[PDB]
This record gives C-alpha cells, structure tokens and sequence, in this order.
C-alpha cells in the first residue's frame, strides 16, 4: 500500500509507561500554568 | 555486471526483465520485479560485493539515472528503487558513502526530471539519514537541498504565468 | 413555524462558514471523477471548485 | 462588631443552613464565610471545621459561628497565635527559630526551597544579625 | 552507456511550472526526511530554511503539500529555541501587520489563515519550547479579541482560543503543583515581555509540590492547627518580604467584570469562539475559589445575556452547568443574584411592553433572554432554603412580571408564553 | 428622498454654518453605516459570497 | 478605508468618482489620497512573494 515509500514509513511512535506518567504530569502542569496565565490576564488593572 | 551493462542498450520493455534478474541476484523484490537461509543472504552479499568490485562509479551513475530517473515507467522505477536500496543495504561503509555521494551528485540535475524523480528522492533521503556521515558532507548535502529549493521557489515566484496558475488553483479545479 | 424555518436557515450558517474557509484555503483539488454521475454535472461545473459548488 | 455585620453573618448562615451525612454543616459554614467576603485558605477551613465538633454533622449554631469568627475575624493579626507560631516555627522548644526547622516547616507545608532561599529568608528575619530570630524579630516581620 | 548518452528516457521542458512545482514537492519531501536528524535539522535552520518555507512554500502547492510544509517547519522548530523563537516572531509579524487596517484589507480571511494554522500545528508539537509558542498564541489572541470584526475574530481569535483550549484541557490522559487559594502566582504582562522572573520554570518553582496529604487513619487534629499556623505565617512572611520589595509580588484573585472573558462568551461572529470560551472558563473552574471568582464574573456578565439574546446560549449552558450544585446556587443567592435576576426580568418585560405599544416588530428569538432569566430564577428557587429566605422579596417582582406579561397580546411569542407559565408556577410555589 | 435632499442642498444658497451642519450629518450617517457593516456579525460571509457566488 | 472595496461594482466606481471629486483642485486633499495609495502599494510590495493577496 503506502509501505513502498521508505520516507513516509519513517515515523515511529514509541512512548513508555513511566514516561507516559511523566508526560501526563507535564501536560497537567502546563494546563495549570495556562489557567493561571489567563486568570492573571483577567485580573483588573 | 554484463546484464546491467546490457540493460543500457535495451528498450524500456526489456529493462524490467533484466532488472528482475538483477533483483533475484541481490535477493531484492523478485516478486515485485515480476509484478512490475543464512547462506542465501551470504550469497546476496557476495554478489553485491562482486558488482561493487566491477561497477565503476560512471556505470553506477548511469543506470541510477537511467532507471530511477529516466525510466518513465513507475514500475521500472520501483524495481530500480528496490535494487538500489538492497545494493546500499548489502554494501559496506565505503561503498555506502560512495553511492550516497553519487546520488547527491545527481541531486542538482533533478529539475530536469520532474515528477519521475519521486522514487529517487526517497532513496536519497533515506540514505542521507541512514549512513553515519561527517559534518562537512552533512552540511554540503543540506546546502544542496536548500539551494535546489531556493532555485525552484524563485522560478515559481517569477514564472511568467505564476499569477494565472495561482489564481486558477484558488478558483476552478484544474 | 417561523421559529422552525429560522433554525433551518441559521443551521446552514455554520456549513456555509466551513465552505468559505475551505474556498479561502484555495487548494488545487483536481476534479474528482465520482462513480455516481446521476447528478447533471457539466464539464464546466465539474471544473468549478466543488467547495465553490457546495457553497 | 456592628449589628450590620452580625445580621449579614446570620443572613448567609441561614441561607447555607443545611443538614445531611458527614459534617455538611461544617462545609456549608465554610461556604458562608467565603460568601460573607472572607476567603480562608484550605488549611484555615480544615482547622475551623475540626475546631468545631460539638454534635453530629459538626452541628454549628449562629452563636457558635459568631464565636468561631470572633477568634480570628479578618485574620489581620494575632500576637497570641504569632507567639504560638514562634512556638511551632521553632521545632525544638522555643527561644530562637533556625533555618533548619524553618525548612522543616516549609516541607511539612509541602514547599521545597533551596537552602539559598532559606538563607535569604533568615537574613531578612534576623535584625541584630546574630544568626538567631526571636519573637522580637518574628513579631517584627509579622508586623513589618 | 553510449546509447544512454545518445538518448534515454524523457526530460521536462524549460520554464516547466508544473514540473518545477513537482521538483519543489520533492525538495519538501527530502527536507522532511533530513529534518529528522537533529544535526541536519540544526544545519537546515542555520541555512535559513524556515524563512524560505514561510515566505514561499506555505501558501503554494496542493493542500497536502502545504500541510507537509507546515509539518516540516514544526520539525525544524521542534526542541529548537532559536528556530521556534524565530518562527513565532515571523507569525506575530505577519498576523499583527494584518490586524492593522483589517477593515481596509479584508484579505485576512486567507492572509493569516496559513500562519495561524502553523501556530496551531506547532502548539500540537509538544516540546520544552512550548513556552514561546504559548506566548505568541496568547499575544495574538488578546490583540484579535481587542477587535470585534468577525473576520478578525473568526480567524485569529478562534484559532487562538482553540490553542488555549487544547492546552488548558489536555487530550485526556491514558495512564504536581496546586495553586494558592487566594493568589495567582503567574503573571501575564511580565511573561509576555520575556521577563525571566515570570516563566513556567519559575512559576512551577513558586508553588508547593502536591506531595501526599496522607493521615488516612490519623486525625492529626493538633497537626492540622499547626500546619494552619505555619502556612498562614509563612504566607505572611512572603507577603511582607514582597511589600518591602525583596521578592516578586503575587497577584490577587480579583477580576474587573468587563474583560475579554465577556467579549468572547458573547461573539455573534460564530458560536465556535463562544463554545471555546465556555470550555476555557469551565476548565478555569477547577478550583473552588476560582469557581467563586468565575461565578462572580459570569453573574456580572448576566446583563450581556439580555443584550445579546440567543447568542448567549453557550454562556447560559456554561453558567447553569457551573451552578448545578445547590452549594453554589446558595452562594450566589447570598451575594444577591436573586434581586439581580429579578430586576433583569422586570427590565426585559418592561422593554417588551415598551415595544408592545411600539411597532409590531416580529422576532423569532423574542424572549430568549426573558425565558433564560426566568429559568435561572426557577433553578435558584428549586432550592428550599433560598425559597424560604426570598419568597417575600420575590413575590412582588414575580407578580409584577406576570401581570405585565399578561398584557402582551400582539408581541406574545411561544417563549413569552413559556416564561409566563414559569412565572405562574413560581408564584403558585411562592 | 435622497435625490431631492442632494439637489436642494446644492440648489439653495445657504450659510456656511448650516452647510457644515449638513455635511456633518451626511458624513456621520456614512460613518455609522460603515461601522455597522464592518462589525456586522456575518459581514465576512457576505463579503466572501459577493466575491465568489452570484446572489 | 471602507467604501472602496465593498458594495456593487457600480457603487465602487461611484466611490472612486466621489474621491476624485473631493481631491479636485485641492492640493491637501489630492496629496492625502496619493499618500494612502503609496503606503498601500508599499506594504503590499513588502511581501508580494510572501502574500499573494497583492492583487
Ligand atoms: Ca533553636
Ligand atoms: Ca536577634
């Protein structure tokens, strides 16, 4: 099918469980940072 | 070596059969070539080493442009893609670097072949990221790629009817 | 009845906005030869952008 | 405390007044305080909810809630609890708080500060620069 | 090879725009291949590939080629601060300049269409450089929201809101810091100005680790009072250190009640922006104190519901969802939401009466604001304690509203009839 | 109506003060309509459709 | 800013004629429109290759 092209086949997904937990914690912390950022944007001057 | 050298004086009709013989030799995609254990792979490596011992860089350059680039028949182009990929895989470090350098030498001539070049570019990219290579030649390859991109971009921007094609692509489906 | 027909008219609004965004992309989508040719699609109309035609 | 205030307290107290399982009344009253216009820290809320365990569901009366708020009111200052603070901040008995027990308090709260930050904090608190902080300086900072 | 040299295969003609574009596509494919290697990626960025791709290859070619070019640019900037800062700056320059005279030049519809899709796809790429990308996104969002022009909203503010929504509400996890209750430890004005004092690292350092509360079977009564005291006077220590000026000043959880929040919650340009703002506010409502603050914000925006009519459906859904618990209904009632909604209902009914004697202007949504305000009042009354405390104060306004609605004959709309029925039920219940 | 207005406004010898007043009224109505069209909720849709599709 | 590009083509040509009339025998007025056109052309040229919306 699409496996003839080596370059397109290149993309390799790989993601580990403890690194899953670390990445999910990073997502949650980034979300919290953006929440605080927008809330500080809304703060009356 | 003589089968390849003959594949030079044959029609594009005879090209695929010679390419499939070369594929049964390099244990390539014989089935795909037709459509378009350890000792066996040892024979494959021995055959590619023999070909690299015989095939000078000029003939290598010639068939690589003849079948990967000027084939005009995607089926022959895929056969050459598989053949060259297995040639590079079964080759050692020096022949790998030499083949990569030859294809990067053909790279500037790409604008003369247009769409046909697709398969060629594939191998190039793969090889350029598969062979451990020095920083100097990495920079050289990157400069070649970006130079071709800049040349094509300037050509398209200053093309006499670039405005027409852009607007039509925007509106009517052509 | 007017409330109902109001919803239908404003129900197209989002779809119309989508068609607008798609045409604004101005992508060269070559005319697709759909197997179903029951609709009276002329060569000129087929040439006209489908997003344009959908809009 | 002016009547205007006690009336407002009773208004919200009556509005949030509710009963059920656990100690809802405690939660309802914590929400009253925040509704009144004074938002205590989660820690303050937990402390007051515990500081009231007279009957099932943390039964709170209006006089009882008045007593609760009368203790801290706006929490502007509490030299009595500031001394108790020095008592706690100084893990080993009392006398002079040190950077060690200060960082101990910080971790117990859940805050992690580099020793460098702890040194900044102690340099700020100390006035006579004897490497020690007494109520004289703890109280001074709490009233700075 | 002699025959091949003589003639072999076929070649393209000169000035072949079609083949020239095919060679451009091959260049894009090759560069997407090369960019995978980090050293090659840095070399290509040093060449100047990002600017070339931005100026020329972003807007020309087939849509698949455009998306491949966007992916190639994202790959070059991936984990590359110099490359990502440069790309973000290019995006800001092209978007900001288009905002100037957006009315004069409405091409924006397609002008930034590609630059903002690049920002969106970049945000999708997760890297440490995420900070600069989020900065660009927030800046563009604020600038475009300061603009009410739909063309500007629907393009810039909509993609910026979608970026902020995908950042705040992360793709659901498949397998660490808690904010201060009364304070916002992040700053927006300083962070956008690239100040090292305000940053994700510094901010995350500021707040305490969540850690483990523990004490599952331990009452720790004494420890609770102890931790109360230490927390209170440690926060006092920091507050005093900051008023002396030796530490960064935290922010107080307080809102102006007329911020871009309302501007988006109500945007007739498209519901997309309104839905994105509703999702953002719902995700901002994670913390109970922040729930209180956003609830105050929304109950202040309540007037804009009457102003905007049926455009406020998403805001209404958000507001009813946030107060679905009687806890927050009672909180808002304590703050005085019931007289506010009663006055709003009275004003809307008076406006209808004023129109009743005016021209016979038929309106399809006529009464959406009235019906929604009455539904809010009924939702609050559906709690026993609020009913007890506010029957005597709501009977007058409900009687006046029902009597004034009964006068309507020509302007009586189905929604008006539902509102009158709800008022009758509330009166009977009162 | 506008016809007569314009004609009369240029046919009656009139004072500078009321000439300025009439000009201010005309330009004020123009500014109001321009702002209304620019900020109109579906102004983008109508502009794009006028560009592409006959209606 | 507003009336040059919106409306029916007859309305656009009427707006252009109105501007030409406003700039008749008026060195200040003619200069203003000329400078507006100059700035527009310059900013479009700033990135004609970058942005194909120049036309
Ligand atoms: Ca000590
Ligand atoms: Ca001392």
């Amino acid at each position: 099918q699409n496996s003839q092209f080596l370059l397109t086949r290149l993309n390799d997904p790989k993601m580990s469980e403890t690194e899953r937990q670390s990445m999910e914690s990073e997502r949650a912390d980034r979300s919290l940072f953006v929440q605080e950022l927008l809330l500080s944007t809304l703060v009356r001057e | 070596y003589f089968l390849l050298q003959v594949s030079f004086l044959v029609d594009e009709g005879v090209s695929p059969v010679l390419l499939q013989l070369l594929s049964c030799a390099l244990c390539g995609s014989k089935v795909l070539a037709a459509l378009a254990g350890s000792q066996e792979d040892q024979l494959c490596t021995a055959l590619v080493n023999q070909l690299n011992k015989f095939a000078d860089k000029e003939t290598l350059i010639q068939f690589l442009r003849c079948f990967l680039l000027e084939s005009n028949s995607s089926s022959v182009r895929w056969q050459a893609h598989c053949l060259t990929l297995h040639i590079y895989r079964n080759s050692s470090k020096s022949q790998q670097e030499l083949l990569l350098d030859l294809m990067w030498s053909i790279w500037p001539e790409l604008p003369a072949y247009g769409r046909k070049a697709a398969q060629f570019v594939d191998l190039l990219g793969y090889f350029s990221l598969k062979t451990p290579q020095t920083e100097k030649k990495l920079k050289e390859y990157s400069q070649k790629a970006v130079e071709i991109l800049r040349t094509q971009n300037h050509i398209l921007t200053n093309h006499p009817n670039s405005n027409i094609y852009n607007t039509l692509s925007g509106l009517v489906e052509f | 009845k007017a409330d109902r027909v109001y919803h239908q008219l404003m129900g197209h609004r989002p779809q119309l906005e989508n068609l607008l965004c798609k045409v604004n992309e101005a992508a060269p989508e070559k005319p697709q030869d759909d197997s179903g040719t029951a609709g009276g699609i002329s060569s000129t109309s087929a040439s006209v952008n489908r997003y344009i035609l959908q809009l | 405390l002016t009547e205007e205030q006690i009336a407002e307290f009773k208004e919200a107290f009556s509005l949030f007044d509710k009963d059920g399982d656990g100690t809802i009344t405690t939660k309802e009253l914590g929400t009253v305080m925040r509704s009144l216009g004074q938002n205590p820290t989660e820690a303050e809320l937990q402390d007051m909810i515990n500081e009231v365990d007279a009957d099932g569901n943390g039964t709170i009366d209006f006089p009882e809630f008045l007593t609760m708020m009368a203790r801290k009111m706006k929490d502007t200052d509490s030299e009595e609890e500031i001394r108790e603070a020095f008592r706690v901040f100084d893990k080993d008995g009392n006398g002079y708080i040190s950077a060690a027990e200060l960082r101990h308090v910080m971790t117990n709260l859940g805050e992690k500060l580099t020793d460098e930050e702890v040194d900044e904090m102690i340099r700020e608190a100390d006035i006579d620069g004897d490497g020690q902080v007494n109520y004289e300086e703890f109280v001074q900072m709490m009233t700075a | 090879r002699a025959l091949s040299v003589l003639g072999c295969g076929h070649t393209s003609s000169t000035k072949c725009y079609g083949c020239a574009s095919a060679v451009t596509e091959h260049c894009i494919t090759l560069l997407r291949a090369l960019a995978t290697n980090p050293a090659l990626r840095h070399i290509l960025v040093s060449q100047g590939l990002i600017r070339e791709l931005f100026d020329y290859n972003l807007r020309r070619g087939a849509a698949a080629m455009r998306e491949e070019v966007r992916q190639l640019m994202c790959l070059l900037t991936r984990d590359n601060p110099e490359a990502t800062q440069q790309m973000n700056d290019l995006i800001i320059g092209k978007v900001s300049t288009a905002l100037k005279g957006h009315w004069a030049n409405p091409d924006l519809a397609s002008s930034l269409q590609y630059e903002m899709l690049l920002l969106t796809d970049s945000i999708s790429k997760e890297d440490s450089c995420w900070e600069l990308r989020l900065r660009c996104a927030l800046s563009l969002f604020l600038m475009a929201v300061n603009i009410k022009t739909p063309v500007v909203v629907e393009n810039i503010t909509l993609m910026c809101l979608r970026i902020l929504q995908k950042l705040i509400k992360p793709p659901a996890p498949t397998s660490t810091v808690k904010p201060y209750c009364n304070e916002i430890h992040a700053q927006a004005q300083l962070w956008l100005k690239r100040d090292p004092k305000a940053s994700y690292d510094a901010w995350k350092k500021c707040l305490p680790i969540r850690g483990i509360d523990g004490n599952g079977k331990a009452p720790s009564k004494s420890e609770l009072r102890h931790l109360y005291l230490t927390e209170k006077y440690v926060w006092r220590w920091k507050q005093f250190l900051s008023r002396r000026g030796k530490r960064t000043s935290p922010l107080d959880l307080k809102l102006g009640h007329n911020n871009w929040l309302r501007q988006v919650l109500f945007t007739p340009a498209t519901q997309a922006a309104r839905q994105a703002a509703c999702t953002i506010v719902e995700a901002l409502a994670t913390i109970p104190s922040r729930k209180q603050q956003v609830l105050d914000l929304l109950t202040s925006y309540l007037d804009e519901l009457s102003i905007a009519g049926e455009c406020a459906a998403e805001y209404l859904a958000l507001y009813q969802k946030l107060i679905t618990s009687a806890h927050w209904k009672v909180y808002l009632a304590a703050r005085g939401v019931l007289p506010y909604v009663g006055n709003l209902i009275t004003k809307e009914i008076a406006r209808l009466l004023a129109l009743e004697e005016a021209t016979l202007s038929t309106d399809l949504q006529q009464g959406y604001a009235l019906k929604s305000l009455t539904g809010l009042l009924s939702s609050f009354v559906e709690v026993e304690s609020i009913k007890r405390h506010f029957k005597s104060r709501l009977v007058g306004t409900v009687l006046n509203g029902y009597l004034c609605l009964r006068k309507l004959v020509v302007q009586r709309t189905k929604l008006i009839d539902e509102t009158q029925d709800m008022l009758l039920e509330m009166l009977e219940d009162m």
